[PDB]
């Protein structure tokens, strides 16, 4: 979803209260959002 | 202060050993290891362990001023039992801790972990904390440093930093003593407890919040058992609602409002108990989990069948209802039915009405609905107008 | 930092109607169509 | 004072559409949904 810049889909499906994740679990996804210029996903990971 | 706490507050310990085969290692049924046990610990012949019979009450030994980081703001904490009454708890809070009588009490019972910092929810809770500060209100949250409680503490700290000359914000964190991670530092060696969490490792136990003004760690003499502080929180809320103060603009009683947002079984139980205790509840729409279920249920005006509630539950909480068995699902359906049975004591912050002062509007509407559905509303023109 | 948070909230609120009203009308129309279909199925 | 009353009326009238039309449409949709529900209940 990040490679295609689908922020709404990620918010609706990936990041939900039903699922669980950790801050260190999305380190590499944060790096590849930074280097691929995905500001919406940077903001999503920051606020998640 | 210390003498009153010692002579009025007590702790609990696993005094009868009831180690279970399914339990790991050879710890008590309470979860405490045999080495970490009180002196003269007998072994119970019965295979059933309870906190009332197989547990003994002993004077508390974990209270005082809690400290975080290195030069951070000093907090407060106290270890106490579930059987502890609400009268002397209120006495300790007000008289022996120098807390003004609240003109409003907000019981924030939301998601215990994984809270999304969406701008809408951020604005909603910032407005809620601003209202609490303006009205001189108390915020009753959990003491854990996770999710919504962490953001509430952060907003409280921000408000204290911004307006130092304004009224102080009281943010009581009612947690469980059996889930505190970095324990053995809250026990007394006047005394300041350093709850350092920078070097704390990753453990299943909860971590106390650093920005909460006060902490009420409820101890049932167990370890690793959550949902222990709920009983004492409900009793304290009931006492606050039943409390009478002559200087009140709410007909002589302290206003009490339950703020719900998402959550799971614990949030649903808290909402049900608040509804039972005649306490208005405010549910924020768009939060998912149980809050959106309640919003959808109160939006409709059907015959309140179990099929609709089950459909809403599987729509908003698919994985949870899939995991829970049939009996638990039936109990949840009964809880939602009980909550919806009293639709007057329920206010929803609609997503469409995303304007300004939404939180104040919802809280005022809940308070006015509670006032109208009471014996005072018969001829309280002045009281309703002033409210 | 607190002032920046307030300023960000202010600019976000100022950035934010007709779309919400249109969505509500569409949802109401869809609900009415579903109710009519259910009534027709029950009658038939 | 009379002139001030006229001026206040004028500015109030100038201060004051789409919202009224949307509210009327929502009320009409709600009435239609209620009528459909009543018809379905009578048929069933």
């Amino acid at each position: 979803l990040l490679e295609w810049n689908q922020l709404d889909l990620a918010n609706d499906e990936i990041f939900t209260n039903d699922r669980r994740w950790e801050s260190a679990d999305l380190q590499e996804v944060m790096f590849t959002a930074l280097i691929k210029d995905r500001p919406k996903f940077v903001r999503l990971f920051l606020e998640n | 202060l210390v003498n009153f706490i010692q002579a009025n507050f007590k702790k609990r310990e696993c005094v009868f050993f009831t180690k279970d085969s399914k339990a790991t290692e050879n710890v008590c049924k309470c979860g405490y290891a045999q080495s970490q046990h009180m002196e003269g610990t007998q072994i119970n012949q019965s295979e059933k362990w309870n906190y009332k019979k197989h547990t003994k009450e002993f004077p508390t030994d974990a209270f005082g001023d809690i400290q975080f980081e290195t030069l951070g703001k000093k907090g407060k904490y106290i270890r106490l039992s579930c059987d502890t009454d609400a009268e002397i708890l209120y006495e300790l809070l007000t008289q022996h801790w120098h807390l003004k009588t609240p003109n409003l009490v907000i019981s924030v019972t939301g998601g215990a972990k994984n809270f999304a910092l969406k701008p809408r929810m951020r604005k909603i809770f910032s407005r809620l904390i601003y209202i609490a500060q303006s009205k001189g209100a108390w915020i009753l949250t959990g003491g854990t440093h996770y999710g919504l409680m962490k953001y509430i503490g952060e907003v409280v700290r921000d408000n204290t930093i911004s307006r130092s000359s304004e009224e102080n914000i009281v943010a009581i964190g009612i947690a469980a003593w059996g889930m505190v991670s970095n324990r053995d530092t809250l026990i007394r060696n006047y005394f300041l407890a350093q709850y350092l969490m920078d070097d704390f490792t990753r453990d299943p136990l909860y971590i106390l919040d650093n920005n909460h003004t006060h902490l009420l760690l409820v101890d049932n003499g167990c370890h690793g058992h959550p949902t222990v502080e709920a009983k004492l929180r409900n009793q304290l809320e009931k006492y606050i609602s039943e409390r009478t103060i002559q200087d009140s603009n709410y007909g002589g009683k302290i206003p009490i409002v339950c703020f719900a947002q998402g959550g799971g079984k614990e949030t649903l139980k808290a909402i049900n108990t608040s509804i039972k205790n005649k306490i208005p509840c405010v549910v924020v729409e768009g939060s998912g989990q149980i809050a959106d279920v309640i919003a959808s249920l109160v939006e409709v005006e059907d015959a309140l069948t179990s099929s609709a509630v089950k459909e809403k539950l599987v729509r908003f909480l698919p994985r949870t209802v899939s995991r829970l068995p049939e009996e638990e699902t039936e109990s949840w359906i009964k809880w939602l039915k009980e909550i919806l049975e009293c639709s007057h004591l329920l206010t929803v912050i609609k997503m469409e009405e995303a304007g300004d002062e939404i939180v104040s509007n919802a809280i005022s509407y809940a308070l006015y609905k509670a006032f109208s559905t009471s014996e005072q509303d018969k001829d309280n023109w002045n009281g309703q107008l002033k409210l | 930092g607190v002032m920046k948070e307030n300023y960000l909230v202010k600019i976000n609120t100022k950035a934010n109607e007709m779309r919400h009203r249109f969505r509500q009308l569409d949802t109401k129309l869809n609900d009415l169509k579903g109710l009519l279909k259910e009534i027709a199925n029950k009658i038939k």
